[PDB]
C-alpha cells in the first residue's frame, strides 16, 4: 500500500525517465539475465545478447506498462489486468523472479538518475514496484 | 564464491575507488529506510525517524563503516567466504536472530549505492559479478542457521 | 488480489469458523510462540505460557480484526489503517513474522475445519491472509 | 537439525501414522493449488486447470509418493540431512532451478496436511517439532545454492 508520499516521490523520479524508456527498460532486462541467469528460462524464443533488437523493443513495452501503472496508481488491479492474466495464468512467473527484475530496475534508475535516486525514492520506487509485482503475480479473474 | 578472472578483476578495480567511509553508512542507511522493519535492531542507535536523520545519523555512518569492512574482507577471500563470516553468522543468527533474507536486502541495497555512486561505470556485467559476491557474503552469514 | 472466487470462499469459510474465531486466533498465537520462539520478542511483557489468558484475550483482539477485514475485503487499506500504523510504524515487525503468523492461522484451521478446508478454501485464505500481512506492514498513514 | 529427544519421539510416533500412499500427493496437490505458479515446473503430469483436477490428477500423487518417501528418509536420518538430500538438491538446484522460497512452501503445506488429517493430536508442540524438520529438510534442498 503506497503513502500519498510514496506516489509522489514515483511519480517525480518516474517522469524524468520520458523518453529513456526503452533504453533502460532494456538495460534493466539486460541486467537481470546477466546477474540470474536463471530468469531467462522465461524467454526461449527471444535472442539476448548484449545489443539486442528483440530485448530493446521488450524493454520498451515494459517500462511504458511501467508509466502506465504509475498513471492508474490507485487503480492498478483494473489497469494491468491483461499483464497479471499473461504473467499468471499464461507464463506462471514465479514471484521471486519480480524481485530480481525490480532490483533491476532500481539498479538502473541509481545509475542514470543520481540526484534524483535518494533514500526516500528508493524506498518508495520499492515499493511500488513490489505493488506491480503483486499484481502481475496474482490470479484475480 | 566463484567469479571470472575477468570479474575478479572488474570487482577489484571498482572496489579501489569506493570510499571506505562513507559507501557503507550509505548502504546501512539506505536499508533502514528502504526496509525500516531493520531499525528494530539498531535502536541504540538513537534518532531514526526520517530518511535524513537516519542518513545523517553518526552511529549509522560509524557501524556502516565495520560493514563495509566485512565486505573488504570476503573480497579478499572469495574462495572461503563460510569459514571468513563463521563468527559473524554466530553473532548474527545465534544472537542478534536477523532473519536471513534480510542479509540479502542489505547486499542488494550496497548494489544500489554502487550503481548510485559509479553511474554508467556500474555496467549490467560488473553488477553481475558483485551480485556473485554479495550472494556469498550472505549465503555465508546465514551458514550458521542451518 | 483476491478474485470475486477468492472472496466468495473467504466470507464462506470465516462463517464456517464463525463464534470459533477467537480460540482459533489465540491457537494461532500459541503455534507461533511455540514454533517460532523468534516471535516472543515482540510481545516481551506477555505471559506467554500454555493457554494463558492474555494470550486468549490477544488472540480474540487478532480474530476481531480478521472478522472486520472479511468484513471490509475490498477496502481493507482504509479498514485497517490504524492496525497498519500500530505494526508498520511504532513495533516495526518484521513481515517474515506475518507469513509465520498467517501460517499458524492455516495450521490451526486445519486442524479444526477437516470437512471444511478444501484446497480451494485453503488457497484463498492464503490470498486473504497475505493481503492483510501486506496493509500490516505497509506505511500508508 | 536439533529436535529434543521428546521431540524426536513426537515426531517419530505421527509420522507412523502417516498413509504414505496419499498425504505425499495431497501435499504436492495443495502446492500446485494455494501456489500456482509452481505448475510451471509439472506440465508432463496433465490437467492441472483446476483443484478437482490437481487433487485427482494420477502423476501428482505418484510423484507425491515418492515425495513423501523422501520426508520420510530424512526423518530417519535427522543429524544428516544434509546428506541425505545431497542428490535431490543437485536436482532441484542444478537440474531445476527451482526457487528455494518454493521449498519452505511444500514443507509449509506438509506441516498443514498433517494438522487435515490429524486434527487435535497435531499439537503445538507436534507441529513446532515438525516445523524443525521441515526446515532442515528445506535448506538441505537448498545447499547446492550455498
Ligand atoms: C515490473 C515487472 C514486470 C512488468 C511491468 C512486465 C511487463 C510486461 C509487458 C508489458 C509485457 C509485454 C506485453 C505484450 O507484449 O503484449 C511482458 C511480457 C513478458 N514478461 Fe513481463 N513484466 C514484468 C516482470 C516479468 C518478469 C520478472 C518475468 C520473468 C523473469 C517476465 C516475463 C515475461 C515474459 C516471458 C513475457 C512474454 C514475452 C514474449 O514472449 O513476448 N516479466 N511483461
Ligand atoms: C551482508 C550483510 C551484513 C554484513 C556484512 C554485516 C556485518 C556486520 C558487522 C561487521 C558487524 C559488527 C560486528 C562486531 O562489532 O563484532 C555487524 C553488527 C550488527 N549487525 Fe550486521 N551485517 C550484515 C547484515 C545485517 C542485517 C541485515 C542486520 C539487521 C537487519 C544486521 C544487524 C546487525 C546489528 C544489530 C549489529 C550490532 C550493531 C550494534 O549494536 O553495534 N546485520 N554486522
Ligand atoms: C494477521 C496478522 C495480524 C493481525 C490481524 C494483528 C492484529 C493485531 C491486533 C488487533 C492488535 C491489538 C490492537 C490494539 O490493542 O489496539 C495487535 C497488537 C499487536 N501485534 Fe498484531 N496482528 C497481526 C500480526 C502480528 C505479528 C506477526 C506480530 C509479531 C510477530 C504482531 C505483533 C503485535 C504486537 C507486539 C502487538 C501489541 C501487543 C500489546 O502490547 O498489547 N502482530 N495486533
Ligand atoms: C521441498 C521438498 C521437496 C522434496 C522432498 C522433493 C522431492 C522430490 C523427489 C523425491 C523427486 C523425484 C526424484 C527422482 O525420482 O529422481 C522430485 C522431483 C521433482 N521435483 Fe521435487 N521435491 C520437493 C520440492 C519441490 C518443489 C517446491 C518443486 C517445484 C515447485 C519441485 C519440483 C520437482 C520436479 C519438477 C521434479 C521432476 C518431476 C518430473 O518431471 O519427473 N520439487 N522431487
Ligand atoms: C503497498 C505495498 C508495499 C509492498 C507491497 C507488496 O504488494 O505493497
Ligand atoms: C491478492 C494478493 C495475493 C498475495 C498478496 C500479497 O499482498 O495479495
Amino acid at each position: 500500500v503506497l503513502s500519498p508520499a510514496d506516489k509522489t516521490n514515483v511519480k517525480a523520479a518516474w517522469g524524468k525517465v520520458g523518453a529513456h524508456a526503452g533504453e533502460y527498460g532494456a538495460e534493466a532486462l539486460e541486467r537481470m539475465f546477466l546477474s540470474f541467469p536463471t530468469t531467462k528460462t522465461y524467454f526461449p524464443h527471444f535472442d539476448l545478447s548484449h545489443g539486442s533488437a528483440q530485448v530493446k523493443g521488450h524493454g520498451k513495452k515494459v517500462a511504458d506498462a511501467l508509466t502506465n501503472a504509475v498513471a492508474h496508481v490507485d487503480d492498478m488491479p483494473n489497469a494491468l489486468s491483461a499483464l497479471s492474466d499473461l504473467h499468471a495464468h499464461k507464463l506462471r512467473v514465479d514471484p521471486v523472479n519480480f524481485k530480481l527484475l525490480s532490483h533491476c530496475l532500481l539498479v538502473t534508475l541509481a545509475a542514470h538518475l543520481p540526484a534524483e535516486f535518494t533514500p526516500a525514492v528508493h524506498a518508495s520506487l520499492d515499493k511500488f514496484l513490489a505493488s506491480v509485482s503483486t499484481v502481475l503475480t496474482s490470479k484475480y479473474r | 564464491v566463484h567469479l571470472t578472472p575477468e570479474e575478479k578483476s572488474a570487482v577489484t578495480a571498482l572496489w579501489g575507488k569506493v570510499n571506505v567511509d562513507e559507501v557503507g553508512g550509505e548502504a546501512l542507511g539506505r536499508l533502514l529506510v528502504v526496509y525500516p522493519w531493520t531499525q528494530r535492531f539498531f535502536e541504540s542507535f538513537g534518532d531514526l525517524s526520517t530518511p535524513d536523520a537516519v542518513m545523517g545519523n553518526p552511529k549509522v555512518k560509524a557501524h556502516g563503516k565495520k560493514v563495509l569492512g566485512a565486505f573488504s574482507d570476503g573480497l579478499a577471500h572469495l574462495d572461503n567466504l563460510k569459514g571468513t563470516f563463521a563468527t559473524l553468522s554466530e553473532l548474527h543468527c545465534d544472537k542478534l536472530h536477523v532473519d536471513p533474507e534480510n542479509f540479502r536486502l542489505l547486499g542488494n541495497v550496497l548494489v544500489c549505492v554502487l550503481a548510485h555512486h559509479f553511474g554508467k561505470e556500474f555496467t549490467p556485467p560488473v553488477q553481475a559479478a558483485y551480485q556473485k559476491v554479495v550472494a556469498g557474503v550472505a549465503n555465508a552469514l546465514a551458514h550458521k542457521y542451518h
